[PDB]
């Protein structure tokens, strides 16, 4: 059944298990034609596949080509995140694939069903968490490699960067969730919190900046005064 | 016309022929029911008045023998049975008939609904259904399970209706998932119509006796199919017009026949509402639509 604060540990057991978002799969700016109508314009998107104790994750670009002369798009977005996924697991070694897959959103649950129908023991999961995997696109790297695209393509990173070697995955999943929540709530003020010590770099081969373990605790800190400050505007508490 | 006579009745009991009901005191003198019309099935059932759980009963076709009821004392119920000895069932029919211990059929002349409910129903269909191959009638009561419902105990009692699952590798085809799932037109026209039942009046003759047993016994799995058939086709972006037109009838006669109170559990909101105005069909129900605005409107 559903993943949810009850069942949070078990992310971090030893059964293999990917979360799958789909938010910024059907990507568009909307804009106002000649004769003042409105119209879309597709970008490039990617499907987040995510294994939340390894990090490893799975980014399936989605090329603005495969749109073209389709209608209901954002139907059709749901199940071609369900086709990608299916030849992901399909392409992985037995022993590699997944034993669950958590949708972030209820709407996957059919579409992915009905694409692993060959897999009848990999448990298709919906999750009560609100998980900010949308503001993935707020990672400069990933999106610079999704806007780069121009044609379908799979990129292999490693969310957590070299985390591991110091702390647990749960903590790898927790730092995680709390810098995309900023990203998402102030994606600016996120930012500039990441890169003011500019004494701080980002390796070639990483995703965030290469914090000493003090730092990380400092940027934390950060990250949450950034999440309740924000809060307090949103709702005038 | 024919007759179905009963033994005796020692146990009060509530008697069902096909839409009509009798109330029999214990040991009253019922002797059994005659003019029943020639040329249907016909189901006789049962409700004892001290045990309103199970209904329970028999589906039978007069032109396949002579058969009576006869209560059994130890296992505590009406059975039908059959006679092969015609001239010994004659003279008991003609003794009871003589002494009028007889119920009619009670079909008013103008009254089409039995055949409504029944013209793709056929015995020999039924006896797939419920296997029970010693007997030409068919048993069925209000806990029977189905061979779905058993996959998610005993098999020799199941009811064998064929399983339909939106969700299954028979269903979907390879490379088609999105186009199949939304549009199941490729499951309801070449796997069931051409592939299991051969025809449309296979299917519907399902279709009304999974009604049938749901409305007569509230059999809950026989409402599953019930609804699973419709939605199947109302889920169907294309399927032939004379089929469309005969559901439009069937559903017709089977929600005009329905208990009016019953509408709460013999009715699956989400089907409906699903079918006749979500669907590719939502325009194609007209009858339908119609007597259950009038008819159920809360349900919608």
């Amino acid at each position: 059944g559903a993943m949810n604060s009850s069942n949070y540990a078990e992310l971090f057991n030893n059964d293999i298990k990917l979360f799958v978002d789909d938010t910024n799969v059907y990507r568009v700016t909307v804009h106002k034609t000649f004769e003042g109508n409105v119209a879309t314009k597709a970008i490039n998107g990617c499907i987040f596949t995510l294994n939340p104790k390894t990090g490893h994750l799975f980014l399936k670009i989605i090329h603005t080509s495969v749109w073209a002369g389709q209608k209901r798009l954002s139907q059709l977005a749901k199940w071609k995140t369900a086709e990608e996924v299916s030849a992901l697991v399909r392409s992985l070694p037995k022993e590699e694939q997944p034993k669950q897959i958590i949708v972030t959103r209820k709407a996957m649950l059919d579409p992915l069903e009905v694409h692993m129908l060959d897999f009848p023991n990999i448990a298709i999961r919906p999750t009560e968490l609100r998980l900010p995997f949308s503001a993935a696109m707020s990672i400069d790297k990933l999106s610079d490699v999704v806007m780069k695209a121009t044609e379908p393509q799979m990129v292999l990173f490693n969310i957590y960067d070299d985390w591991l070697d110091r702390i647990s995955s749960y903590t790898a999943f927790s730092r995680l969730t709390l810098l995309l929540r900023a990203l998402k709530t102030n994606e600016e003020s996120a930012k500039m919190i990441l890169l003011s010590d500019p004494t701080i770099t980002i390796k070639s081969y990483h995703l965030w900046p290469s914090f000493t373990d003090e730092q990380w605790i400092t940027i934390e800190s950060q990250m949450r005064d950034l999440i309740l400050t924000e809060y307090g505007r949103k709702y005038n508490v | 016309m024919n007759t179905v006579p009963f033994t005796s009745a020692p146990i009060e009991v509530t008697i069902g022929i096909d839409q009509y009901s009798f109330n029999v005191k214990e040991n009253q003198p019922f002797h059994g029911i005659k003019d029943i019309p020639i040329g249907h099935v016909h189901v006789i059932h049962f409700q004892h008045a001290d045990n309103s759980s199970m209904r329970y009963g028999y589906w039978f076709d007069c032109r396949m023998g002579n058969f009576y009821i006869q209560y059994d004392p130890k296992d505590g119920l009406y059975k039908m049975m059959e006679e092969r000895d015609g001239a010994k069932f004659e003279n008991i029919v003609h003794n009871f008939k003589e002494r009028q211990m007889m119920v009619s059929y009670p079909k008013i002349d103008e009254d089409d609904t039995w055949y409504n409910l029944t013209e793709f129903v056929q015995m020999d269909k039924i006896r797939k259904i419920v296997r029970k191959d010693e007997n030409q009638f068919s048993y069925v009561d209000s806990s029977m399970t189905t061979v779905q419902e058993n996959e998610l105990s005993d098999p020799a009692h199941s009811l064998n209706y064929t399983v339909i699952n939106f969700k299954s590798r028979e269903a979907i085809r390879p490379g088609h998932e999105m186009e199949d799932f939304l549009d199941k037109s490729y499951y309801l026209n070449t796997v069931m119509l051409q592939g299991i039942f051969k025809n449309s009046s296979n299917y519907f003759g399902e279709l009304q006796f999974a009604f049938l047993n749901a409305m007569f016994f509230g059999n809950y799995g026989s409402s599953l199919q019930w609804h699973a058939m419709i939605e199947l086709i109302c889920s169907s972006a294309t399927v032939p017009k004379h089929m469309l037109d005969k559901l439009d009838e069937i559903l017709y006669y089977q929600i005009k026949t329905l208990p009016e109170q019953y509408s709460d559990i013999l009715l699956n909101e989400r089907v409906w509402n699903i079918c006749l105005y979500s669907s590719f069909q939502k325009n194609s129900l007209h009858n339908t639509e119609k007597i259950m605005e009038n008819k159920y409107p809360e349900l919608l």
